[PDB]
């Protein structure tokens, strides 16, 4: 219950509904959720510009 | 739970027709016709009143 | 810049095999008694009944320009013009040949044996019909 | 050659009509259109007059019950094909409980489906009582504007459904 | 308020949730003017086999136009052929069906549709009571792993 | 809860253009126009009146995705003829048609 | 009560109040303590 | 007369049946939805409830009033309070109304007639609780018992059907064309005979039947369209067509303006 | 329980509180929208991502290793409609033929020569649908009576990525062996094929969007005379039973080797009622023209089969549990409304009625007891298979 399978962080779950205008491999994600889950991306002189917008 | 201003389906008003209806019943003993005369043609706006369940009446018998 | 077929046939029969708006017709040639023809057609757009005299022609020539060519060439001196491609070249014994032509969803079959140097193996093929 | 007698407390029972051959001029239901229009006359009298009996599952074993009162005592090629009597069924649509009782024409759907709605019903929204405005209960939902169905069962008339859609 | 996710269903095991929501214009409609409030897919009929739904629809399409209350009770003497004639007496197609024009172009639909009023219950289980997302939140005590239930984050 | 504010289907937000025109490399004399805050109402109307002007070699439109009220229109015309004009005219023609309609609806009306 | 849980749980629940017909059903409900019992017998008619 | 032509049919105060001929379907449909969705109207948007002993909740009532049809004659000469350079709202951009209803007679009813119009109209017929009721009090809001009070205050604003359904003055609109399927833009369902099994439409009386001996005309396109524009009140059905034609124009205007700005 | 029960997808932020997933990827997880919920996990390393795209990407999953065949095809609306859209009777004019190529993201930017020019220039579905199919895609079929001029428009032939003849459905675009999908992955690659979906979709849905489609009770009624033609195939079958019950209540029947006289009694009633219903429906099947929607949805291969139609328009059939017709829970009888030892079909569970006609009480009951059995294991084999599974895994 806790070792061979455990509850983990960085995870989400909601209600599904299909969309006939989304590429096979896509997945429309609710704004709310995107505003919750993060991703540790190191700072680099190639994406700093884009990052500096995102941060403000 | 009171009558619904404008019918969901098409949009046509239906607030006024209430007292009118409950009368054309008690006395004139109509349904189909009353409605027809009330100017309620197509089933879309129609179903609203004839399916309305005026709960408010029992609620009003409550104190506050 | 020449013709590759010219012949009047006669409707042996008209089949509307479960098609409310299309009918598959067949007909033999008036010249040789070896050249047969099988062709699906829009009975709605171009009606046709049993026993009719139609003249079939072919060849490839005169993005996709819209109309406007009214004051340009007009090899449309007919009443039915489909476009499509041809696939197989079959040989029914002897030196008798028979090509199968499909027009983007519309089938057609030709039979005989005298286009051993006329009906090519390219994709090109434009159908024509009159009267 | 035995006689089972049960007085017990916890025996499920249903009601049925009595037939009795009291016709010395042929071969007929004891009940008449006079009992009907008469309906100090409760349901207890409807039983105190020998017009209905309570048949438990055990007693059932040794009786013969007739379905439709009428018929069981040419046709249109559209309607459904229909296939000594001792008792009759008050009405077949009474073998249902709350769930199925609200389903229109359950005899036209795949039975296992009816069984689903039979559960989902217990999970819809509407109005569950009227005093609701004075209840301090955790969780409760009221549908803004309710609506009694356009099609109904005669049985609904007893489920006050028209007043609580 | 009903949202593009809330669950619903009729009285025939035909449960379903909202996939999108259109307005009056975008919506398909009938010459008469009348327009639908709901559009469910024909595919939810063949294997579900629930036919009474289709019937509940018809009957209810009559009581609507006729103003008379519609009896649906079990084994009575009412048939689809009978109802169909009564609906033909009122003016509309004997099977319910009506012509519709695609709300976007106005052009008719090459096909016809089973347009008719049917009862629908709004079952609970609305999205905003399920939607849950976490990234390093309240940790359990004994284990020190996360905690159970969306309610406790 | 997660749905945008209704008024985002027509009001343009801080520096954003209604129209965006891009040249097409695929074939000569062609463009793809991105329309912001719009739908079939105005779309289909422009598309139509272009197959009337026999000077238009192509005219199609599409809705990227239904959640966003926008749409792209791709048009291609004959040699040395700018689509914008044919769009203007046929658009004016609409107004004329409508100017006429209005008028034709007023005289018609008056007779009551 | 006591160190005596050797009873049966299920009996007495929290009456449904989602809808009227829900509540109704709940009171008119029967249980049955534990492939053959689960069957729908004839006698159930 | 010439190119497009109008042909009004039976019209009243709360309807305008009519025939639109010599026009492309595309444009009919386009116009269709414009009435249904993009015509300026005027509905309550902000409600500052003061007292309410009704059995109905606040936002339950708030909803109700939002749909009630208000006057919209000179609706075109006003601006959204949000665009108005006044913080929040004002007479020059909003219309305020009051409502107090106290239950004294130990069932008292609340009809829409009891609304005053305390704010500044900027001197133009508009923002008035459109009454077409014979007596003068259309749409009974609600009833109340013994000592139940109720004090409101409504504020109305512009807006359109897009922004909310509580706006659109349309409410159902008929549309049909070629009742006798001659263009064959449809394939009728049937068991034996299409013609008999498929109800003739009341619009079928204004056009001649197909007539078999004639082959299928193909080069023909969808011309002439039989409609019907129902109204709820607020704007005269005619304006509800003009303003549409105009709003569409206003759009068509910016479509020409924005254009220049891209030159 | 699948390798495909977890796959990496591209994120697309959209409004509204719900996960928006593609249709074609429904059956792998085996989900529906009747309330189902879905779990989502979010990666964390720079390498983790690569690992997600290099091994868990949706395109790589297109071909399931268990049955060396795909596991994602075209479902419902898109499938159902593509069939219609394909038929020879399906024609489309410029106005729509334009808005369709535009809808294809992959369009080469070249309008194909019209299949018709003569008076009015029209096109057919078969044509446009091909613009979604990449060049070099060569497909050959040959079903049953299939030969270079398919009468009923059967079989399927695609060369260079252009449809020559035949209708497209479950058989041709399903999770099958020859499957057009299976070939595009193998011939063109993962990416292109994954995209191929989006195209084929957008196109079909659009067409259907304009062509419309529905279903209603009418699609379930059999001809006026057919409802009669069936009746006497049940009457005669009833007597063809009464005959063998008489011929059994006389010991005038032999025990089918290995079986008991009782078992052998069963063995015939079952094969009699089954074969009756079997043709009962088949009578209606060929009585339902090629326009009947329910039929269409069976030819398309998008839902239900003969059996379904049968049980809804003709005879539901005989009910059964544990392999044998309704037992005798009540001493020597099915129900108390019957004379004892009644071996007939109205007692052993034979629903002679169609859903369209609305079953009798008895029939209605039996039917449930049959279904009741289904739900049972459906609430046991659901996790016991999973039990049986867990071991196999472990
Ligand atoms: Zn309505
Ligand atoms: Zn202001």
């Amino acid at each position: 219950g806790n070792l061979m399978g455990k509850r983990v962080d960085f995870s989400a779950r909601t209600v599904i509904s299909g969309d006939p205008n989304l590429e096979l491999d896509q997945v429309g994600v609710p704004i709310s959720i995107a505003k919750t889950l993060s991703y540790p991306e190191t700072v680099t002189q190639y994406n700093i510009h884009r990052l500096t917008e995102y941060v403000r | 739970m009171i009558i619904p201003v404008r019918c969901f389906s098409c949009g046509k008003v239906v607030g006024d027709k209430w007292d009118a209806y409950l009368r054309l019943l008690e006395e004139g003993k109509q349904e189909g016709d009353a409605l027809d005369e009330l100017k309620l043609k197509r089933y879309c706006c129609r179903r609203m009143v004839l399916t309305h369940v005026d709960l408010i009446e029992k609620f009003l018998r409550y104190n506050p | 810049s020449s013709a590759l077929f010219d012949d009047i046939f006669t409707v042996q029969t008209v089949d509307n095999g479960r098609y409310n708006k299309v009918s598959r017709i067949i007909g033999i040639s008036t010249t040789n008694s070896a050249i047969k023809l099988t062709l699906d057609i829009n009975n709605e757009m171009f009606p046709v009944s049993q026993d009719d005299s139609l003249t079939v022609t072919l060849a490839n020539s005169l993005s996709w320009r819209p109309p406007k060519p009214t004051d340009k060439s007009l090899a449309d001196d007919y009443d039915y013009v489909m476009f499509g491609t041809v696939y197989k070249f079959e040989e029914g014994d002897e030196d008798k040949i028979k090509v199968y032509v499909s027009f983007g969803g519309l089938l057609m079959c030709l039979e005989g044996g005298y286009k051993s140097l006329a009906s090519l193996k390219q994709d090109n093929l434009y159908i024509l019909i009159r009267r | 050659r035995e006689f089972k007698i049960f007085t017990d407390v916890g025996r499920v029972y249903r009601p049925l009509f009595i037939v009795e051959d009291d016709e010395s001029k042929d071969n007929e239901l004891r009940i008449t259109k006079e009992h009907i229009r008469k309906i100090v006359y409760g349901w207890s009298s409807l039983v105190t007059s020998g017009v209905i009996e309570y048949v438990d599952g055990e007693e059932e074993e040794t009786i013969m019950i007739a379905m439709t009162p009428e018929d069981l005592q040419l046709n249109d090629t559209a309607k459904r094909i229909k296939p000594t009597f001792t008792h009759c069924e008050i009405h077949p649509s009474m073998i249902l409980g709350v769930a199925a009782s609200i389903i229109p024409f359950p005899d036209h759907n795949q039975s296992p489906r009816n069984t689903y709605q039979s559960a989902m019903g217990k999970q819809a929204m509407g109005v569950f009582l009227t005093n609701y405005n004075v209840r301090m209960d955790t969780m409760a939902n009221i549908l803004y504007y309710p609506q009694k169905p356009l099609a109904k069962t005669q049985a609904m008339e007893y489920l006050k459904f028209r007043e609580l859609p | 308020v009903p949202q593009i996710g809330d669950k619903f269903a009729s009285r025939h095991g035909q449960k379903g949730t909202i996939g999108v929501t259109y307005r009056h214009e975008d919506m398909p409609f009938s010459a008469e003017g009348i327009v639908p409030d709901l559009i469910i897919n024909p595919h939810a009929i063949p294997s579900r086999m629930t036919v009474a739904h289709l019937i509940e629809c018809l009957l209810s399409k009559v009581g609507s136009i006729r103003g008379y209350e519609g009896d649906a009770t079990p084994f009575t003497d009412l048939t689809v052929d009978a109802v169909s004639n009564l609906l033909r007496d009122n003016g509309y197609q004997s099977r319910g069906f009506e012509v519709m024009y695609n709300g976007h172009t106005g052009k008719k639909l090459m096909a016809q549709v089973f347009f008719g009023p049917t009862y629908y219950q709004r079952l609970r289980h609305m999205v905003d009571d399920k939607i849950h997302a976490r990234a390093r939140g309240p940790v359990q005590v004994l284990t020190r792993q996360p905690v159970e239930g969306r309610s406790r984050d | 809860m997660n749905a945008p504010d209704r008024f985002e289907l027509f009001i343009l937000p801080d520096d954003v253009p209604k129209l965006k025109i891009t040249p097409d490399s695929r074939v000569p004399n062609c463009i793809i126009i991105k329309f912001e805050r719009e739908d079939h109402t105005l779309a289909n109307l422009l598309r139509e009146e272009l197959a009337l002007y026999p000077d238009v070699t192509f005219v199609a439109y599409k809705v990227e995705h239904p959640l966003f009220a926008n749409f792209v229109m791709r048009l291609q015309t004959e040699e040395g003829t700018r689509p914008k004009q044919a769009l203007e005219r046929a658009c004016a023609s609409i107004i004329n048609k409508l100017k006429t309609l209005d008028h034709k609806f007023n005289e018609e009306w008056n007779i009551k | 009560q006591k160190k005596a849980m050797s009873s049966r749980a299920g009996v007495s629940q929290v009456l449904n109040r989602y809808t009227y017909s829900s509540t109704l059903s709940h009171l008119r409900r029967t249980n049955t303590p534990i492939a053959k019992p689960r069957q729908l017998h004839n006698t159930h008619w | 007369s010439k190119e497009p032509k109008v042909n009004i049919i039976n019209a009243q105060d709360d309807e305008v049946e009519l025939m639109l001929s010599d026009v492309n379907l595309s444009l009919a449909n386009s116009l269709r939805r414009t009435m249904l969705a993009e015509v300026p109207t005027l509905a309550i948007d902000l409600v500052e409830i003061k007292m309410n002993t009704s059995v109905l909740a606040d936002e339950f009532i708030s909803h109700r009033l939002g749909l009630i049809p208000l006057v919209s004659e000179d609706v075109e000469e006003m601006k959204y309070s949000r665009d108005c350079t006044c913080e929040d709202y004002c007479d020059e951009c909003s219309v305020v109304l009051e409502l107090s209803a106290r239950h004294e007679g130990e069932t008292t009813d609340v009809y829409s007639s009891s609304l005053i119009k305390v704010s500044g109209p900027g001197n133009l017929n508009v923002g008035e609780p459109v009454r077409r009721d014979d007596y003068d009090q259309g749409i009974l809001l609600c009833k109340l018992r013994n000592h139940q009070e109720l004090n409101i205050r409504c504020i109305a604003k512009k807006g359109i059907a897009k922004e909310h359904a509580k706006w659109s003055p349309c409410s159902a609109i008929a549309f049909e064309y070629d009742p006798h399927n001659k263009l064959k833009h449809t394939d009728f369902w049937f068991e034996v005979d299409a013609k008999k099994e498929w109800p003739d439409s009341k619009y079928a009386t204004w056009e001649e039947p197909p007539k078999p001996g004639e082959v299928f005309d193909y080069k023909a396109k969808p011309n002439r369209f039989y409609m019907t524009v129902e109204t709820t009140g607020s704007l005269k059905a005619n304006q509800v067509f003009s303003r549409g034609i105009k709003t569409l124009q206003e759009k068509l205007a910016n479509v020409l303006f924005e254009l220049e700005n891209s030159r | 329980l699948h390798k495909m029960s977890m796959m990496a997808h591209r994120v697309k932020v959209m409004p509204y509180s719900t996960f928006r997933l593609n249709l074609s990827v429904t059956s792998p997880y085996n989900a529906d929208f009747d309330g189902d919920e879905m779990n989502l996990h979010v990666p964390q390393s720079e390498e983790t991502r690569a690992e997600l795209s290099q091994l868990c990407a949706v395109p790589l999953q297109i071909v399931s290793p268990q049955s060396n065949k795909p596991v994602m095809g075209i479902v419902q609306d898109t499938l159902c409609g593509v069939r219609k859209m394909t038929l020879r009777d399906t024609f489309i004019e410029y106005e729509q033929v334009m808005n369709m190529l535009f809808w294809v993201p992959s369009w080469d930017g070249v309008v194909p020569q019209p299949a018709i020019l003569k008076p009015k220039p029209l096109w057919t579905g078969k044509q446009l649908l091909s613009i979604a199919i990449p060049s070099g895609i060569h497909l050959q079929r040959t079903d049953g009576g299939n030969s270079l001029l398919s009468p009923k428009d059967n079989g399927m032939l695609i060369v260079d990525g252009k449809v020559m003849f035949g209708v497209v459905d479950k058989k041709t675009v399903g999770s099958g062996g020859g499957g057009l999908i299976h070939t595009v992955m193998r011939e063109k690659g993962p990416k292109i094929c994954a995209e191929l979906f989006g195209n084929i979709q957008k196109v079909v849905n659009y067409w259907l969007l304009h062509n419309g489609f529905s279903i209603g009770i009418g699609d379930a009624i059999a001809d006026a005379s057919t409802m009669k033609e069936i009746t006497h195939a049940i009457s005669s079958a009833k007597e063809q039973v009464q005959e063998i019950i008489y011929k059994a209540q006389h010991n005038e029947l032999e025990l089918k080797p290995g079986m008991t006289l009782r078992e052998s009694f069963e063995g015939e009633v079952s094969r009699t009622l089954n074969d009756a219903r079997d043709s009962a429906g088949r009578s209606a099947e060929m009585n339902l023209k090629d326009l009947n929607n329910v039929k269409q949805m069976v030819s398309a291969g998008s839902k239900g089969s003969f059996i379904n139609i049968a049980q809804m328009s003709a005879c539901v059939g005989q009910q059964m549990v544990e392999g044998k017709r309704i037992a005798f829970g009540f001493a020597d009888r099915s129900l108390p409304h019957f004379t004892k030892d009644d071996f007939s079909p109205e007692s052993k569970g034979f629903v002679e009625n169609s859903y369209l006609r609305g079953l009798t009480p008895q029939e209605f009951f039996f039917h449930a007891m049959a279904g009741r059995e289904g739900l049972i294991d459906t609430a046991v084999k659901t996790a016991e298979t999973g039990y049986i599974q867990r071991r196999l895994v472990k």
